[PDB]
């Protein structure tokens, strides 16, 4: 039996257009641990996203944070794209600055 | 404040793709400070918090030896557990272990923990007496009998009551500026109409440490559990965490809703309302 | 500090 990822997309600091920041995609509650996460800028994969070391919660489910430097503007779209053994199609979660 | 230390082991088989990977990470409360990964080009224990860098070279070599030997041992364990369940050699499987000690606000041992899981279900756990085991199934009874034969719980106990507590206290002293600093949540309430007659109130807590926090919505002083949307507490990447809770309310009733926030960082709970 | 390896045989599961 398997557990599908929870996904949150958000910034380290409150978003200020033209101000440097971090874009975070936090994946949690998944099992087993193999997972593929991309951060997307305008639908295209950002290179050299870093991530935290694999760990897990008290319910044994895993969690990872993927992050990269970005500078928010009003017209750029940011997203996080997750695939996992439980998902048939890659799941896409858009960044929303008040979420 | 109270404190704890935990190591988290994950051993993952992957038939046809080499030998099983072993990863260990160490935490003090919500702060990771160490990592080891058998998949590293040059596998060795690595610092992940500045306050652990002052440990000497013998500290790092000691850790590294422990972890390399565990790597081999968990590979044997995966072999065994596959047999215990009559599983084929085709699948990937995972053993997880989390163990550590809890200290009270006095620096005293509260209790130890030593729990393992197989493919994400409880497998075997050391009881709070640090002397007896709980097996989840007839497979884990094999492990239990084998650990009882070799008096494994005695080893676990000596560590959990002894070195675990000693090093935790040493880490808490060395990283006291951060490990023993609670940063209170920065809060605010947002308002967003969903229709002509309803609107969303979202209560925000940002920049807090540690992760543990309570965020609730009340209507006329009463808990709005079932009606509250509540995201998982999330790391910001600067050591701090974030959370929010949201409620859809009848427009014009907004002032009848209060957000309540509890966190170790603040002396008394906050009560907040949307401020237009 | 993680649990050290024992005097003799680290007991597998």
């Amino acid at each position: 039996i398997q557990r599908t990822p929870k996904i949150q997309v958000y910034s380290r600091h409150p978003a200020e257009n033209g101000k440097s920041n971090f874009l975070n995609c936090y994946v949690s509650g998944f099992h087993p641990s193999d997972i593929e996460v991309d951060l997307l800028k305008n639908g295209e994969r950002i290179e050299k996203v870093e991530h935290s070391d694999l760990s897990f919660s008290k319910d044994w489910s895993f969690y990872l944070l993927y992050y990269t430097e970005f500078t928010p503007t009003e017209k750029d779209e940011y997203a996080c794209r997750v695939n996992h053994v439980t998902l048939s199609q890659p799941k896409i979660v858009k960044w929303d600055r008040d979420m | 404040g109270s404190h704890s230390m935990r190591y988290f082991y994950t051993a993952m088989s992957r038939p046809g793709r080499g030998e099983p990977r072993f990863i260990a990470v160490g935490y003090v409360d919500d702060t990771q400070f160490v990592r080891f990964d058998s998949d590293a080009a040059s596998p060795r224990t690595e610092p992940r918090a500045p306050w652990i860098e002052q440990e000497g070279p013998e500290y790092w070599d000691r850790n590294t030896q422990i972890f390399k030997t565990n790597t081999q041992t968990y590979r044997e364990s995966l072999r065994n557990l596959r047999g215990y369940y009559n599983q084929s050699e085709a699948g990937s499987h995972i053993i997880q272990r989390m163990y550590g000690c809890d200290l009270g606000p006095d620096g005293r041992l509260l209790r130890g923990h030593d729990q393992s899981a197989y493919d994400g279900k409880d497998y075997i756990a050391l009881n709070e007496d640090l002397s007896s085991w709980t097996a989840a199934d007839t497979a884990a009874q094999i492990t239990q009998r084998k650990w009882e034969a070799a008096r494994v719980a005695e080893q676990r106990r000596a560590y959990l009551e002894g070195l675990c507590v000693e090093w935790l206290r040493r880490y808490l002293e060395n990283g006291k500026e951060t490990l023993q600093r609670a940063d209170p949540p920065k809060t605010h309430v947002t308002h967003h109409p969903v229709s002509d007659h309803e609107a969303t109130l979202r209560c925000w807590a940002l920049g807090f440490y540690p992760a543990e926090i309570t965020l609730t919505w009340q209507r006329d002083g009463e808990d709005q559990t079932q009606d509250t949307e509540l995201v998982e507490t999330r790391p910001a990447g600067d050591r701090t965490f974030q959370k929010w809770a949201a409620v859809v309310v009848p427009s014009g009733e907004e002032q009848r809703y209060t957000c309540h926030v509890q966190h170790e960082g603040l002396p008394k709970p906050l009560t907040l309302r949307w401020e237009p | 500090l993680p649990e050290p390896l024992p005097q003799g045989q680290a007991t597998a599961y």
